[PDB]
């Protein structure tokens, strides 16, 4: 299973209150939480906030008759816990690219109208450390494509996160 | 609307959706030509569904009127959604009959405790994704101001107010925006913005009607 | 593939893989210009290599020729993944010979517990995620219809079969998309979906090959 911060399975949204984390990058010095910035619409860029930036709650779904723990190397949907107007969800999806402070990427981005129904499908992948994984980016639940990973990128002094990029690893910490 | 139940076919003729291609919204039909709904639910060539039960068919006691003007209060907010209402008026006059009537706007504001109806067509899981063919209704409290604030601390207006369960379970929804909270056949809400579906803590948030009774009539008039 | 062995260089001569970057899905070489894959491995700017084994080092028995023509299923569905097979026309011929060479198609079903040759690149783990530089290989017998249905309810159409162990722990996994699945000498099945891989009553799911032997024809020779 994918393990949080503390070494305990990072639980599935099957209902009720559901289970919440944050997002950490687990790089040396400091991470700061995954969060948003305002792209458009219901829409925003998935970034790195500030060290001592608490970063927003998100929670981890998948279709029925999963059991109820993020398993490694499956698939799942991200939806940030955040105040939203009604028209608008929360899902992480892969963006189309863009330019943006002279860099070409595809951003991850979260939140769209509702009713497009949009979200990827994101993986938590191991790595030589237990408890701290790599991202990917697939547009399929089930289907055994391999996807690509989710990398960082500079962009105008935020750390933004895309398909491909920096190499770029995070943990899951338990909210509230 | 999560935890809610089936409203029954017509028991809410002041329900309207907002219509582009999608059903994306609520509204309440405050007479034969003027919708309220939220300001978020703002498109251009937005078409008024009215009389609906199965929104994913054509029942035959609906009506489909194109909105002629989208009035968005112009003190709304999309960052805070401060003045989160907006007045639809009907290219025609809506036929009005016991499948279609207007809701009351308030005289005065509600209080604390006091039991409202909450409907709409949007989603009635918290985990995952359900949307309804028939419309979902929910019977709410008014929370007091006080828990409001705590729940959401710094993103509450004074045109804003809470109702739900801070136990959680029920709640409006995505899709549910844009709908009427009516409180002793009152329209006192309109379904707004919350963090989440029906989760403990959090409940909706809807925007104050009550403060805006006096804007509706002077859009109206003018329009 | 999980739970498998290393194939042996150039063995599985009809094995090619799908790039854009980085190995995303494998396929079958059908004929000297017409590769066979999964429809969800579909990729505009896509270069097949043929006569692999070691991915991450030139060998020397290598061709990377372009995509031409990626020809899906028109009937595919990417929710259900009901018809999940895709052609690939190559730019140019490959030069067939002993370590590049096509894979027959079937001229009739394969019946329950058949084993059969699945190979790709793809993730050797289930529990985790390991990427293999050099070509994976697992024989598996098909599974009845009947416990593949109930693997997973109401998600198997008449196009998809399952193979593997019921029991789990060996599966073609992540990455593995769009490769062979050889039963005696014929390509029956291109590895599709599962939930995870390897685990105890998921076994894997295959696009049943024989269902489009004439779809495959037909689209060689409009193409
Ligand atoms: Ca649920
Ligand atoms: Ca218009
Ligand atoms: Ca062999
Ligand atoms: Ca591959
Ligand atoms: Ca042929
Ligand atoms: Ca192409
Ligand atoms: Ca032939
Ligand atoms: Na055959
Ligand atoms: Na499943």
């Amino acid at each position: 299973p994918v393990v949080d911060s503390d070494g305990d399975a990072v639980q599935l949204n099957l209902g009720g209150n559901y289970p919440l984390y944050t997002i950490q990058s687990a790089a040396i010095g400091f991470r700061g939480g995954l969060s948003t910035l305002r792209k458009d619409a219901c829409k925003s860029y998935v970034y790195e906030a500030p060290e001592t930036d608490r970063g927003l709650p998100v929670g981890f779904s998948a279709s029925a008759t999963s059991q109820p723990v993020m398993q490694l190397g499956s698939r799942y949907k991200f939806s940030f816990s955040m105040p939203v107007p009604l028209i608008c969800d929360t899902a992480w999806s892969i963006g189309k690219s863009e330019t943006n402070g002279g860099i070409s990427f595809q951003p991850i981005t979260a939140g769209d109208y509702f009713y497009l129904n949009n979200f990827s499908w994101f993986e938590a992948r191991s790595t030589e450390e237990t408890g701290v994984y790599k991202l990917a980016a697939c547009s399929c639940e089930f289907c055994k494509i391999a996807c690509p990973e989710v990398g960082s990128f500079n962009v105008n002094g935020r750390t933004l996160l895309g398909i491909g990029g920096e190499h770029f690893t995070v943990q899951f910490q338990k909210f509230d | 609307i999560v935890g809610g139940y089936t409203c029954g076919a017509n028991t809410v003729p002041y329900q309207v959706s907002l219509n582009s291609g999608y059903h994306f919204c609520g509204g309440s039909l405050i007479n034969s030509q003027w919708v309220v709904s939220a300001a978020h639910c703002y498109k251009s060539g937005i078409q008024v569904r009215l009389g609906e039960d199965n929104i994913n068919v054509v029942e035959g006691n609906e009506q489909f009127i194109s909105a002629s003007k989208s009035i968005v209060h112009p003190s709304y907010n999309s960052n805070t959604l401060n003045n989160d209402i907006m007045l639809i008026k009907l290219k025609s006059a809506a036929s009005l009959n016991s499948r279609v009537a207007s809701i009351s706007l308030p005289t005065s504001c509600a209080s604390a405790g006091t039991q409202c109806l909450i409907s709409g067509w949007g989603n009635t899981k918290s985990s995952g994704t359900s949307y309804p063919d028939v419309l979902k209704c929910l019977k709410a409290p008014i929370l007091s101001d006080s828990s409001c604030k705590s729940a959401y601390p710094g993103q509450i207006t004074s045109n804003m107010f809470c109702a739900g369960y801070l136990e959680g379970g029920k709640d409006s929804c995505q899709g549910d925006s844009g709908g009427p909270v009516v409180c002793s056949g009152k329209l006192q809400g309109i379904v707004s913005w919350g963090s989440g579906c029906a989760q403990k803590n959090k409940p909706g948030v809807y925007t104050k009607v009550c403060n805006y009774v006096s804007w509706i009539k002077q859009t109206i008039a003018s329009n």
